[PDB]
């Protein structure tokens, strides 16, 4: 764990990466703002399930106990379905990847009330990262590092992880070839983005707890449980 | 209990 | 901007604005804290056109970006005045409230924990006042996503390496402590969505008289 | 609009 070699954690957190699901968007219909809103929450559902299984594979997590490793993933799971969302999305300018076969607008996202406001700034990050060029190894760190950061402080332990994650980060850009100031210019950079999806993600819970709250869509009792966290 | 603290068990 | 390390922490240190004072039902408490806020605020934007670099940037940027982070800055305040006192909040020096006096607000016990947890945080970390006003600074140029501005935040990532090189911290120490750093800068975020969620159940209720400029500034997140 | 004139 604390063990790893920087290597060893950029190879260990690659393996660990989820697929790529595909939503059951049907085409032969147009979208309604119940059909649009179902179509994610959906796919959210069924990623969830990898979430979990990807979580128990990343350095140090399993070796929580049982109800922090609850509020870590009750925490940051819409964060992490955002910057994967965003990571997907990079090379598709304009347009969010959500699925292979699920490729949406911010036209489209007009489709359903108050969700226009969401994909402008899920756009907006994906277009930070593709100007950065952000690599894989970087990613898989990133997203490492919202879940073990974004309920942290609502455990030594964790924090010697999240030092682990951050020499894994300089290792990655000292190997690509980046000055001693450009290291530490391009860590902050990375790190500042996750503020950005923070925010978004406090937004985007805001929408689907009134998506709930209006009858728009029923959720899975997963997706309940986790929305009820954030109370 | 909540449902995610059973699904992490499984594993 | 050509500053050097040294003359930037300078220039934030020199630029920070004042300790204000005060003058209990959810309503006075809630007069007290807002009144507050509101006469800090006004103190806020005269330190923010003295943040190297702001005031080059464009009127509808720098509101943009005040807008954005007036809560957050609030917040980062606070949990620094509060540092050297566990478990109390000091709003002011004569308005210094431990956890329990937040169970008078509805909504605000939750959030008076995740400023204290924040506080302890920096307690654990010995954060220094150089290091906090880098910091402050940078929420201040990131928190509005919404090229000269990315390289004033360099300048500062620059800065807050240089304090810990001058500190004696190894390159592996600088660069986890400034991940550390600025990790927090994420849950300062999530306190300052909640916080806002909050500020605007209380208007909708109108128990409280709220500002002008604060309404405005509430406004800004709809 | 307050913010605007404040800041000028
Ligand atoms: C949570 C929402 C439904 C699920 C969406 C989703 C679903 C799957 C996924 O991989 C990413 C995201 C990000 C945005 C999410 C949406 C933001 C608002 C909406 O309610
Ligand atoms: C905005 C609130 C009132 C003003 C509070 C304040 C007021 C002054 C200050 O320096 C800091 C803070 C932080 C938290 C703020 C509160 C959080 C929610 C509450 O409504």
């Amino acid at each position: 764990a604390l063990s790893l070699t920087a290597d060893q954690m950029v190879s260990a957190l690659l393996d660990a990466e989820p697929p790529i699901l595909y939503s059951e968007y049907d085409p032969t219909r147009p979208f309604s703002e119940a059909s649009m809103m179902g179509l994610l929450t959906n796919l959210a559902d069924r990623e969830l399930v990898h979430m979990i299984n990807w979580a128990k594979r990343v350095p140090g997590f399993v070796d929580l106990t049982l109800h922090d490793q609850v509020h870590l993933l009750e925490c940051a799971w819409l964060e992490i379905l955002m910057i994967g969302l965003v990571w997907r999305s990079m090379e598709h300018p304009g347009k969010l990847l959500f699925a292979p076969n699920l490729l949406l607008d911010r036209n489209q996202g007009k489709c359903v009330e108050g969700m226009v406001e969401i994909f402008d700034m899920l756009l907006a990050t994906s277009s930070r990262f593709r100007m950065m060029n952000l690599q894989g190894e970087e990613f898989v760190c990133l997203k490492s590092i919202i879940l073990l950061n974004s309920g942290v402080y609502t455990k030594d332990h964790i924090h010697r992880v999240l030092d682990k994650i951050t020499d894994t980060l300089i290792h990655l850009m000292a190997k690509a070839g980046l000055t001693l100031q450009q290291q530490h210019q391009r860590l902050a950079q990375l790190l500042l983005i996750l503020s950005h999806i923070r925010h978004m993600s406090n937004k985007g819970m805001e929408h689907l707890y009134s998506m709930k709250c209006k009858n728009v869509v029923p959720l899975s009792d997963l997706l309940l449980e986790m929305l009820d966290a954030h109370r | 209990h909540k449902x995610l603290h059973r699904x992490l068990q499984d594993s």
